[PDB]
């Protein structure tokens, strides 16, 4: 039997860490070789794999490759290479001896460059082959805001750059990128700071425990955050020595992404077996050695080799590494391989394998499979029963905020409106009583027009409260913006008349003690206030403004916050107008109070209501300054400030009308 | 002569690719071997020979040729690779064959790793040899914060990560670091945004001709910026046609004028004889006779001295090792390689390229030529040797402003003071006013028994004049500032002026208001103690108010700054003005209540003085003039109390208004309250 020799470069030693790969895939290579021998696929020839030990050291690997080229038989292909530096050294030089290499464990993206490595193939998916699977999982769950937490080593930088390259053209945007080096818990000011919910991690095992500890220290875990990290960590990797009780709690439900060792289907493969039969017979051969996750790819690799040598034979031996056309023939024969193996459909696209990507999820003790991606068909499928979320629904990409205008309590508004309408009909009853007994001499002992202006101002101060009370949710927008002016017109006119009449009476009593035109003074006061108000409306009309609070409190918890906003009627520089009118009213009010104190024990038959008008001036003063102070001080909650202003206005006006009119009725009727 | 047992050297000369050095380093090697074979002093028994292959600077081909060199007929004693990638491959592999690797053209910092390449040597210095030079300039010109825009090649990354450690040993800081692939728009725009002054640009020529077109577009050149580039570009790299850029050759010359470049000195700048009896000029002349093309279009011409010196260092190491036999070298014995290593390590001689000594890591130490682009042509402004740390300046660095720019713009905190002229004028007016006040007080106290100035409350007008004098005395420390006082004595001056002005106003207006108040209250329905106790209680409550102010929230110095203005004494200086006040944490809230209290008392006084205008009483007979005194005092105080606050800035106008109000109030008060009361006693008795 004329042999067909194949060069197998693997680390087979005992001390090298990756030797476990080269000792766990040999059962599968023996299975494939013995089955190709029994089946007699290559009938006249027979396949002979010569094993050489590249200890994953560049120098030892190049010496093993050189000693194989010199002191070895005529090799037709190279099979293997598990470490990336040695595989790169050999793959770049293959074209000088016309050898075609097929790897099964070299996953580094670098080798995908077909200008430097035009003779390299691999049956294992690349490291950046998980990016389309992530893209499909995102477009499957509508996640569009994703934050990447990479690490500054070469491999993760290539995966990250290919992620940047593949999300181009799609509606998925990357909000932020973090590139920590050795301590990952400084991303707190950036990941949380931009408030990202879907995190794409690319970092090695020893940093994953630190990330999932800093996420517990920051509370980046729970029903609202998703972690999508690599899945090729060793089982029970979270045993690195927040405690384990909290590290597990912060790890609950992270999604790991990796390549699928064996296809789950049950179609008869090219070997005449199904993946489960191959797994059973492999574990029967894998007696004492360790089980390596690469065994199915080595099986499919030997089968690709056999099919390629067969297809190259039927298109036609002394090969001596100087034959260019035979190497080109084998290269064209390996570029159109297409069959079904134990790892799925083996087919190459520009030398790279188009395999299946497994999605798994951490569920309470261990990672369970929850879905699979298929790159040749580019379809994701997810096992709905297996996947679980801590929330009732899958997390959302972006938290949003809802307005929820701050309203005032309607029943409190109704109660205060009922008290004010009661007070208004009481004031109208007092005005009708005064107009009825007009010609009685005792009512003639007080200027009746002044008391009628007092009662008119009291009823207007009682009627302004209906406009002042409105929240803004009971009326339309622009009608509200043209109503904050009428409330202040009516309030200032009512106050100016109701106070100017009693001020007129107190000043006149004081001026006639020391020794018609009594109403002209309030006419001039209303004239100056009307001028002030028309200038106010003319130069800066009361506009409508709105303010926002903390945005923090969420009572219902729809994962969307609420934005408590409050309405107001202001203008550009309303502080100067408020100061002007408040000073103009307060100084005059104090002046009236002083005149009332100086003229307290006076007795004038023409104006007999001298003392009680003074008491009314005192109470109006106190209540108005307290009301203005509380109105300016408690703008926070509109319910309490509206309640206080309503109570103080109703109390001031009712006490004024009581002290003025009640005794001139009790002593007159009886 | 007869034995002449040959010793073989395997070499890889790149005749093409990224760096075609073998086009001129291979003839230089051949010539060198002649000089080692024609001289009977070195290696007379042995003869050095050369097997060589064309590598093309592609490690994929160098791997096959390394197989051919290590697995063919004659046993090699040393390997001589060229460019850096091939050198990395060969220097990592040769550990297994017990071979010395002696590169002549590799500049990668990565090759200075003695753990990966335990037997590597090179006559081409590492690219990090520029970094000791750059730091030497940053200490010479005093710059202490630096920006570093680079291209993302690994050689440039290793160079800059060495530069960081080289500067942080000296205290200099790298404030900005940017990396780009082909288009530097974003990096240079971030440099313009961050306002970086000293820049270190590490990129190849094609990237440079784009970086500097974007620098001309962004105006990141000029009088205040300096660029530190690499020196091995072509001497006209900014004048050649290039369609990938948009800036005519008349520009792209203006963006580069005045930038410093460091390069390695390959040839000897002297004209002395080397260890081969040949000068640099005649070595160049002799090499030019071998090349079949001109040395302007041949590659690797600037590195041929390094190949010559590598051949000579190898010859001298073999001449020092050999009674070790070199004809019985085989790839398994590691002793002969240790002999050649220990003789190669301790190497020191004079070659065409200068003094040849290696580090502990096998990289050669050399000189650095520092030059500067001046008017479109490079000019040599100095040399530097890092081993003995000797910088030889030539005094030719033509800067734009005479002196080199600085690392950042300095800010000078300028204090503002009120013009001393106005201060001293108002102070002399207040001094004549206070002497008039004490004259009037003495006049009033002299005539205590005339009984006409006893019908006017005398002690109350004495207290009015005393308060007026205290206000006129407190005008003084109100004008003092940092021009005279200084920091330590500031709070005492402000507290003193506060207490004096407060007590002066309180006592004056209290003595004038108690009179108006009691005339009114007796008119509407008289005793000395009640009259004195009322003003005593008033000034005592004000004193307690000011004491609680002091105790709960003392007044202390506070500086408030303005918008930056260009002062123009230098084209690039910026100064920010500062105004010094005395203020508490919430002076405005605390002062507002006091000003309102006093304003209410003043308005009450105006009203009472107008109400009791024509009333006549004999126990106080001067209220008719005290009323017009109060009107003026109140009008001036209630109008210059808010103006002193609205014009808190522009200290000159604030002082003017406040102090003119005080002095005019004082003058008119004392005049209208004492001129008649003395004129009626020098014309009517
Ligand atoms: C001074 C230096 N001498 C040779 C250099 O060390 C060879 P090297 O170390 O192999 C780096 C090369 C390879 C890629 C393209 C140019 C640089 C050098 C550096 C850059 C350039 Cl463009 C030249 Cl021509 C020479
Ligand atoms: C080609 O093969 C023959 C026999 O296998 C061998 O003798 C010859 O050396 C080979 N060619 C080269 C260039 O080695
Ligand atoms: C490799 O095969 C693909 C189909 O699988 C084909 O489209 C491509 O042209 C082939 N490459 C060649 C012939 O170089
Ligand atoms: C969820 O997955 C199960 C099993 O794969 C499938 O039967 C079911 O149809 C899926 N749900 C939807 C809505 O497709
Ligand atoms: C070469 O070695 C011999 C023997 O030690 C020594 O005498 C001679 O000086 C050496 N030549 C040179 C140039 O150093
Ligand atoms: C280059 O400059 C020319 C000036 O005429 C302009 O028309 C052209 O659009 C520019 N192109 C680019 C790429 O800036
Ligand atoms: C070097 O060359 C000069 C030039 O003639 C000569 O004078 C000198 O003797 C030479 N030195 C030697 C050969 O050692
Ligand atoms: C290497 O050469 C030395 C020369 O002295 C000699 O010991 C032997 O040939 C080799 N060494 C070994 C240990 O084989
Ligand atoms: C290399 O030379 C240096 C300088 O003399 C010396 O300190 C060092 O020990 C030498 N290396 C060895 C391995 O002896």
């Amino acid at each position: 039997s004329p042999p067909l020799s194949i060069m197998g470069l693997m680390p087979l030693t005992k001390e090298v860490a990756k030797g476990s790969i080269g000792r766990g895939v040999l059962p599968a290579v023996e299975l494939a070789i013995e089955q190709i021998r029994n089946e007699s696929l290559l009938r006249p020839y027979f396949l002979d794999l010569r094993l050489y030990d590249t200890e994953c050291d560049n120098a030892k690997g190049l010496k093993a490759f050189y000693d194989a080229i010199k002191y070895g038989p005529n090799h037709l292909m190279v099979f293997g290479g598990v470490c990336p530096s040695v595989t790169s050294i050999i793959a770049e030089s293959l074209q000088g001896w016309n050898l075609v290499q097929l790897s099964f464990a070299a996953t580094t993206p670098v080798l995908a460059d077909k200008k430097k490595y035009p003779y390299f193939f691999r049956t294992v998916p690349s490291d950046n082959a998980v990016n389309p699977a992530i893209l499909k999982l995102l477009k499957h769950y509508q996640w569009k805001r994703v934050g990447t937490l990479t690490q500054d080593v070469q491999r993760f930088s290539e995966v990250r750059n290919d992620l940047t390259g593949v999300l181009y053209g799609e509606d998925i945007e990357i909000s932020d990128t973090e590139s920590f080096s050795n301590d990952p818990c400084t991303s707190v000011k950036k990941l949380k700071g931009n408030d990202v919910r879907i995190i794409l991690g690319q970092f090695d095992q020893n940093m994953a425990a630190k990330v999932f500890c800093c996420a517990y220290e920051e509370n980046m875990y729970g029903s609202k955050y998703q972690w999508i990290i690599p899945g090729w960590y060793e089982p029970s990797w979270w045993e690195q020595v927040c405690l384990r009780k909290n590290l597990l709690a912060a790890m609950e439900g992270y999604i790991g992404v990796d390549f699928e060792p064996l296809s789950s289907k049950q179609i008869k493969t090219i070997s005449g077996k199904t993946p489960q039969q191959y797994e059973r017979e492999y574990n029967n051969k894998r007696s004492g050695v360790g089980p390596s996750k690469f065994h199915g790819y080595a099986y499919d690799g030997i089968w690709v080799i056999a099919k390629t040598l067969q297809r190259a034979m039927e298109t036609l031996q002394d090969f001596n590494y100087t034959d260019h056309t035979l190497g080109r023939i084998i290269l064209n024969a390996m570029n159109e391989t297409n069959f079904f193996g134990v790892t799925g459909q083996v087919v190459f696209r520009n030398g790279e394998r188009m395999g299946t990507i497994k999605f798994t999820q951490f569920q309470d003790s261990r990672e369970v499979k929850v879905g699979e991606y298929n790159a040749v068909a580019d379809t994701l499928e997810i096992i709905n029963d297996t996947i679980r979320f801590q929330g009732s629904e899958p997390p959302k990409d972006k938290t949003i905020i809802l307005e929820q205008l701050r309203k005032i309590s309607l029943p409190l508004y109704s109660i205060l409106s009922a008290l004010t309408i009661l007070g208004m009909i009481m004031a109208s009853a007092f005005l009708f009583f005064n107009i009825k007994n007009r010609n009685q001499k005792l009512i003639k002992m007080s200027s009746p027009y002044m008391n009628n202006l007092i009662i008119l101002g009291g009823m207007l101060s009682y009627a302004s409260i209906f406009l002042f009370g409105l929240d803004g949710s009971f009326v339309s927008e622009k009608t509200f913006e043209t109503l904050c002016t009428v409330r202040t017109w009516i309030l200032t006119v009512g106050y100016t008349t109701a106070f100017g009449a009693m001020f007129a009476k107190t000043w006149r009593v004081h001026a006639i003690f020391k020794n018609q035109k009594l109403l002209v003074i309030v006419g001039g006061m209303l004239l100056i206030d009307l001028c002030i108000l028309i200038c106010w409306q003319a130069v800066d009309p009361l506009r409508r403004t709105v303010e926002k609070y903390s945005m923090e409190p969420d009572p219902a918890g729809r994962d969307i916050s609420i934005r408590p906003l409050l309405e107001h009627c202001e203008n550009t520089h309303m502080t100067i107008w408020l100061g002007i009118v408040y000073a103009y009213k307060g100084l005059l009010m104090l002046f009236g109070c002083f005149l009332a104190w100086e003229t307290r024990n006076v007795s004038i038959p023409a104006l007999n209501d001298s003392k009680y008008i003074g008491m009314s001036v005192y109470n109006v003063g106190i209540m108005c300054i307290i009301g203005a102070a509380v109105s300016f001080l408690t703008r926070d909650q509109p319910n309490v400030q509206f309640c206080i202003v309503a109570l103080v206005i109703i109390f001031c006006s009712t006490i004024t009308l009581c002290l003025v009119f009640v005794p001139k009725l009790i002593t007159l009727r009886t | 002569h007869s034995e002449r047992r040959a010793v073989y050297i395997g070499a890889l000369f790149p005749m093409s690719g990224g760096w075609p050095g073998g086009q001129a380093c291979q003839p230089a090697v051949e010539m060198a071997l002649e000089d080692v074979n024609s001289r009977r002093d070195i290696l007379p028994d042995y003869e050095l020979k050369l097997i060589h292959h064309d590598s093309k600077c592609d490690p994929g081909q160098a791997t096959k040729y390394l197989y051919e060199l290590l697995y063919n007929d004659p046993i090699k004693i040393i390997l001589m690779p060229g460019c850096s990638s091939v050198s990395t491959l060969v220097a990592e592999a040769a550990r297994m064959w017990n071979l010395i690797v002696l590169s002549y053209g590799s500049s990668s910092p990565a090759l200075s790793n003695r753990q990966r390449f335990p037997t590597f040597f090179r006559t081409h210095p590492s690219a990090t040899l520029h970094n000791p030079t750059r730091v030497k300039l940053f200490e010479k010109w005093g710059w202490k914060k630096i920006a570093t825009i680079q291209q993302t090649t690994e050689v440039f990354t290793s160079t800059l990560d060495d530069l960081e450690e080289r500067v942080k040993e000296a205290g200099i800081e790298i404030t900005f670091r940017q990396s780009f692939f082909s288009d530097p728009a974003v990096p240079v725009k971030n440099l313009k945004r961050q306002d970086a002054r000293i820049i270190v640009g590490l990129f190849y020529e094609t990237e440079a001709r784009k970086v500097f077109c974007e620098v001309y577009k962004e105006r990141l050149f000029g009088k205040k910026y300096v660029w530190f580039l690499i020196g091995w570009y072509a001497d006209n790299w900014f004048k050649i046609y290039d369609p990938s850029i948009n800036c005519t050759v008349d520009e792209m010359t203006e963006a580069v004028e005045g930038h410093i470049t460091t390069e390695i000195v390959m040839l000897n700048p002297a004209n002395t004889r080397s260890i081969s009896n040949m000068t640099s000029q005649e070595f160049v002349e002799k090499l030019t006779k071998r090349l079949k093309r001109h040395p302007e279009e041949t590659g690797g011409f600037q590195e041929a001295p390094l190949a010559y010196d590598a051949i000579w260092a190898l010859a001298l190491a073999l001449n020092k090792t050999s009674g070790v036999r070199l004809e019985d070298f085989n790839y398994n014995n590691q002793t002969i390689t240790d002999q050649i290593y220990r003789a190669m390590n301790s190497s020191s001689f004079e070659g065409v390229s200068g003094h040849v000594v290696f580090d502990a890591s096998g990289s050669r130490m050399a000189w650095t030529l520092i030059e500067q682009l001046q008017g479109g042509s490079y000019k040599k402004i100095g040399y530097y040797d890092s081993t003995k740390d000797d910088l030889s300046w030539s005094k030719t660095d033509k800067w734009i402003g005479g002196s080199p720019p600085a690392d950042q713009t300095l800010v000078i905190k300028t204090f503002r003071f009120l013009s001393q002229k106005l201060f001293i004028s108002v102070s002399v007016l207040s001094s004549l006013g206070i002497v008039l006040a004490v004259v009037c007080l003495s006049f009033n106290i002299y005539n205590s028994h005339v009984r006409y100035i006893q019908n006017s409350q005398p002690n109350l007008n004495n207290l009015t004049a005393v308060g007026c004098s205290l206000a006129l005395a407190a005008v003084f420390p109100l004008g003092l500032d940092g021009y005279h006082i200084g920091r330590n004595q500031f709070p005492f001056v402000c507290q003193a002026r506060l207490w004096l002005l407060g007590l002066g106003f309180s006592l004056g207006y209290g003595s004038m208001f108690t009179k108006i108040w009691w005339v009114h209250t007796v008119f509407t329905k008289l005793e000395p103690w009640k009259l004195y106790a009322t003003v005593g209680l008033l000034v005592g409550m004000d004193v307690l108010t000011l004491a609680i102010w002091q105790i709960v929230d003392p007044l202390h110095r506070t500086i408030e700054t303005f918008a930056k203005e260009e002062p123009k004494e230098d084209i690039d200086v910026s100064i920010l003005p500062q105004l010094e006040h005395c203020s508490s944490r919430k002076m405005n809230t605390w002062l507002g209540i006091f000003y309102g209290y006093k304003g209410l008392l003043l308005l009450l006084g105006i009203f009472l003085a107008y109400e009791t205008k024509s009333v006549s009483t004999e126990k106080i007979n001067d209220h008719r003039a005290v009323g017009m005194a109060i009107y003026n005092v109140a009008v001036l105080c209630l109008i210059t109390a808010p103006v002193t606050m609205i014009l808190s800035s522009q200290q000159d106008a604030a002082f003017a208004f406040a102090s003119l109000a005080i002095v005019f109030s004082s003058y008119i008060t004392l005049v209208v309250l004492f001129v008649p009361k003395m004129r009626r006693l020098i014309t009517r008795g």
